[PDB]
DNA sequence: TGGAGAATCCCGGTGCCGAGGCCGCTCAATTGGTCGTAGACAGCTCTAGCACCGCTTAAACGCACGTACGCGCTGTCCCCCGCGTTTTAACCGCCAAGGGGATTACTCCCTAGTCTCCAGGCACGTGTCAGATATATACAT
DNA sequence: ATGTATATATCTGACACGTGCCTGGAGACTAGGGAGTAATCCCCTTGGCGGTTAAAACGCGGGGGACAGCGCGTACGTGCGTTTAAGCGGTGCTAGAGCTGTCTACGACCAATTGAGCGGCCTCGGCACCGGGATTCTCCA
């Protein structure tokens, strides 16, 4: 046989396309599985990866760190509308609440 | 057994939350909420768990649990 | 560096709602919460031994949703011109919810 | 030319207004820009330190001085301004100090004040520790990415301004929408992060640093000098006023700075390039010989 | 024991898009539990897709719709854009 | 004639105890065909599409009006405001 | 054939008839507008989902069907027109 | 009998629901049990809300079962309600009810 | 071609229970949908059930176990009920 | 307390489109038999849940005091609601065109299934790097 | 002379890197059936017109409550000191989670058979609709 180039590099991804393709094949979501429907999943999943990372990398640099920790994710979803509501379900662990602050319960100032 | 969720920690909740002020009579019917909730959670996951005839309550059976009330809980595997 | 008695009523309130917004630590002491979620298991399964990452998950789970009950509760309250969330507030969050 | 006074917060601990104006007498300030010249000549890693007293000359008054809006603010009720920040013309030491980033003598420059007249000159701003702000720079919240502005944004108090991020990301990560929120620090306000880190770099590294138009009494801003004689260097304070390190103070003058720089740069042989308008200049210009 | 997961494609992209950032091992499990809870979705929505036309299989055209009913905003419109550019450069090989 | 308030009671009344569409069929469908057009141009309707449409519409909006009364009553008052709806809809996780 | 602005065809006494139908025994000016404008939302989602399940099989028809499995999708499920 | 159906005690097709079981990808392989136990629980099911809904049309002076009657069934019992929550029952109206504060005083 | 539907079996059903009551095509539409509704939920959950385990076949545990998850307390409780006395009356015979 | 009414519950007659039954049959459900394997059952082990104790000590609990808030009462005014007349367009009934959904052949390209080969991916080890804490020294009061 | 702050050093933990080991992935191959693709048919959607007419629109008056303000009681916030049980780090034990090994009961599949549920057929009635007679909160008095 000839060099074994994996899917993954042909394509440009990442993320493992054989290993995605055995996913589909093996979850039973169709008797017959695409040979386009890996690749374009893999891509999908990469391109989602990459932006919440992204996010998150921005997230630990503001928060003054160089590692990520579920806070800097939960604090790159809850600011990005898009990724909220599509996270609008999950509760990521150990990533705590946004630091709202309701306007009435702020107080008065202007004394003296 | 339930008291041990103490009224500093539904404070610290609330704080959290983003409460500002708590009337006195909060406590009992959050006690009672989270108390709803952890049944719920506990049933599925109990029952889960007795389906793979397991003595243990595997976290992934809770991750499961709450996956299918809607509370997808990230964190643990799965 | 930063650019450089008692308390009115509302100030220290107004200081733990900035420490405990910006940390992430669970907010219930962990034993406690395992002898309330072994208590609530007992009634369907006894003998039932549960996986130190289980309580845990439980314990995420069940310190976000208060604190997502609390966070509308407070908008209700708001909404009635008080400040003081009420038990009315959180039936009121939850019947809208569609919990209750 | 809008004051830094009531815009930071009404809260303002200054207790300094009565501050003579003690000036040097003509031979001895020669002798001492002289011993400074001398000094600063064979020293490598030199390092600026810029205050609210450089943009005086400009016309933008100072803080503290007798003319200073603090000052005026506390005895009585007279705050005078004659200039603003958008026709706000450089001062003379503002080129003097860009060429002596570009002849490379300049190791770094630490300012502290607010006009941004630095960064208006075409001082790389790699180079500059912007530690309280600048007006014509708004950094976007989301991604903590700059921009120059020739127009001030018009906010106090790290605020969003009503502009949304405008550049983009690679691997068609979406393009970013931040606030674009304003850079001048209110009172008990952190300090941006890796400009204070090169500003401490710097002056860790710098064995000769003088300090400019400051009266050094803020919080790190009038700190780095200090650092920068302890592990070994020297510390030149040029200022009027009797700062807070004067009895630290390795050197001390008593005269204006556009003077002291401009004998320095006679001393020196140096020649001063003559302002411009918002000329941004960000990477590093190549030393000169 | 032989465990499955996606630490290392996922430690791959970010340092392809982030140089110098690591991740912590709890930050990686919730990225991992992430990718798997959109494959599930993604897959789920076009195997119903394929059941209600009446076709037996799954192909790039019922991800794209999956991914168009799923996914909300600009994101659907980017993550349409990688997939296309990914399914094409493949073909091309 | 009626004091004020209390033919509302029986138009509640009335309204409730009948199932027809309370929406008149022609300017929803007109609207639904518009709300269309933007997406793909140039479609075609089906009846039961657009009899599914108001039905679901119609389900929604009595909802969110049974919700908005509740919140409204929570804030001691007989008349429904649109704050009482943002209430109903961010307490429900929409918008 | 380019519809417009017909969301003003929902009319104030049909807006009224829906909050008597909600329980509602008194209704403020202003709620008439609002609730305009959530219906809009709710049928631009709906016919989103609608639309990309039309176009997905091939169609140009948007077939009942495509209505139930929208309404569906976003947890709304439809009884009474198939599925 | 010869049919599933019939050697069970059950009116619903035991056939049919094997046959959607095996072509509707759930699993490679399908129990010879479950059809059965399916069958079963939808029968059941169909029987506890037929049975409301006809109680809510003898009631309603009605010999027929109309939408409106199973609405009414639904909504009127706790667990179908909990069990039907997402449902929206086309032309079933809605439970009649009137809040508590707003009845003339 | 023809179609599929519930529709014998359901007015079965209602006779038996109801011998005197009709019923409306739309709501036997309505029921039809009820009917494929549940039994979609319930073949969904067995699925998943099924595939947590590793097991690869649906028997009559998966479904029980599924109803269970699905329905109610005295509704899963009567459902399982009669699911069990089904199933032992089938395989007696 | 009482008295007139708009709207509502209810009795009698009844005929049409929808519910209900008939029936031929054709594809799907049923019976019997063959074969491979997915899972039932039994064993082994050793991972980790569980139980208990002593010391630290961070947090929970009880009380005291005061003020900030909740709650209630009272008084505009203004903003809905109810009713009556105009009018605006839905609704229905019918008819025509034709697009597009639905079914049917031909077929041909794509994917399931196999086999062989082997590098990518995982378990483990490790060492290296980074961060935090403690101690010592220097400076200031 | 003492106290506090800062700097440096050391220790611990976590993780990125390195390594061997193995099994799941890639290349080459064949067979057959899923679904392209074209042709044809006709069902249903769009479109139009016209009449009656049900509901929307507009105006007008009044009266109900939304909302603001003011005053009083007290419930919660904040602080302090005393309690107590959570937290951590030890051991010590063992239930059972996970893996392996073996074998058989069972689901897939196939051939052949037949019967029952569907499309189109007709017949009969439930209640929407109409007429009037008696009844219940509204409003007024
Ligand atoms: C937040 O932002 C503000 C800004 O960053 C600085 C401003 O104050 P400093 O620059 O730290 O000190 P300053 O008040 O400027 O002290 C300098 C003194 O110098 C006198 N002065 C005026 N003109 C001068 C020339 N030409 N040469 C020498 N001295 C000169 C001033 O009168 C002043 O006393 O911190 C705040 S807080
Ligand atoms: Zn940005």
């Amino acid at each position: 046989r000839a060099k074994a180039k994996t899917r993954s590099s042909r394509a440009g991804l990442q993320f493992p396309v054989g290993r995605v393709h055995r996913l589909l094949r093996k979850g039973n979501y169709a008797e017959r599985v695409g040979a386009g429907a890996p690749v374009y999943l893999a891509a999908v999943l990469e391109y989602l990866t990459a932006e919440i990372l992204e996010l998150a990398g921005n997230a630990a640099r503001d928060n003054k760190k160089t590692r990520i920790i579920p806070r800097h994710l939960q604090l790159a979803v809850r600011n990005d509308e898009e990724l909220n509501k599509l996270l609008g379900r999950v509760t990521i662990a150990q990533g705590g609440v946004l630091p709202n602050i309701q306007s009435v319960l702020l107080p008065k100032k202007t004394e003296s | 057994n339930i008291q041990g969720i103490t009224k500093p920690a539904i404070r610290r909740l609330a704080r959290r939350g983003g409460v500002k002020r708590i009337s006195g009579l909060i406590y009992e019917e959050t006690r009672g909420v989270l108390k709803v909730f952890l049944e719920n959670v506990i049933r599925d996951a109990v029952t889960y768990t007795e389906h793979a005839k397991r003595k243990t309550v595997t976290a992934m059976d809770v991750v499961y649990a709450l996956k299918r009330q809607g509370r997808t809980l990230y964190g643990f595997g799965g | 560096a930063r650019k450089s008695h008692r308390y009115r009523p509302g100030t220290v309130a107004l200081r733990e709602i900035r420490r405990y917004q910006k940390s992430t630590e669970l907010l219930i002491r962990k034993l406690p919460f395992q002898r309330l979620v072994r208590e609530i298991a007992q009634d369907f399964k006894t003998d039932l031994r549960f996986q130190s990452s289980a309580v845990m998950a439980l314990q995420e789970a069940s310190e976000a949703y208060l604190v997502a009950l609390f966070e509308d509760t407070n908008l209700a309250a708001i909404h009635a011109k008080r400040v003081t969330i009420m038990p009315k507030d959180i039936q009121l969050a939850r019947r809208i919810r569609g919990e209750r | 030319s809008v004051n830094y006074a009531a815009g930071l917060s009404p809260y303002a601990d200054k207790g300094k207004c009565g501050l003579p104006e003690i000036f040097d007498p003509p031979e001895e300030l020669e002798r001492k820009v002289w011993e400074l010249a001398r000094l600063v000549w064979q020293s490598s890693s030199v390092v600026f330190h810029t205050g609210a007293g450089i943009s005086t000359a400009s016309g933008i008054p100072d803080f503290r001085g007798p003319h200073g809006v603090w000052t005026m603010e506390e005895r009585g009720l007279a705050p005078k301004f004659d200039t603003t920040f958008e026709s706000a013309r450089p001062t003379q030491t503002h080129m003097a100090l860009v060429q002596l980033e570009r002849v490379g003598l300049l190791r770094f420059l630490v300012s502290q004040n607010v006009d941004g007249l630095h960064v208006r000159s075409g001082f790389p701003r790699d180079k500059l520790a912007e530690l309280h702000g600048n007006m014509f720079v708004e950094e976007c919240a989301k991604c903590k990415t700059q921009y120059v502005r020739d127009t001030v944004v018009g906010t106090m108090g790290l605020k969003a301004t009503g502009r949304l991020c405008t550049v983009a990301k690679a691997r068609g990560l979406r393009a970013c929408r931040g606030e674009l929120r304003d850079t001048i620090l209110d009172w008990e306000d952190s300090l941006p992060d890796r400009d204070l880190a090169l500003a401490d770099e710097a002056s860790r590294n710098a064995d000769l640093s003088i300090t400019l138009g400051t009266s050094l009494q803020i919080r790190p801003s009038g700190n780095l000098p200090l650092a920068t004689k302890r592990r070994g260097g020297r510390l030149v304070i040029v200022n009027l006023q009797p700062t807070k390190h004067d009895r630290h103070a390795d050197l001390r003058i008593h005269g204006y700075v556009d003077e002291v720089m401009t004998r320095l740069m006679k001393h020196l042989g140096l020649e001063i390039p003559a302002w411009d308008g918002p000329r941004v200049l960000e990477r590093a210009l190549p030393p000169l010989p | 024991t032989r465990k499955e997961s996606y630490a290392i494609y996922v430690y791959k992209v970010l340092k392809q898009v982030h140089p110098d950032t690591g991740i912590s091992s709890k930050a990686m499990s919730i990225m991992n539990s992430f990718v798997n809870d959109v494959f599930e979705r993604i897959a789920g929505e076009a195997s119903r897709l394929a059941h209600y036309n009446k076709r037996s299989t799954i192909t790039s055209r019922e991800i794209q719709t999956a991914v168009r009913l799923l996914l909300p905003g600009e994101l659907a419109k980017h993550a349409v854009s990688e997939g296309t550019k990914a399914v094409t450069k493949y073909t091309s090989a």
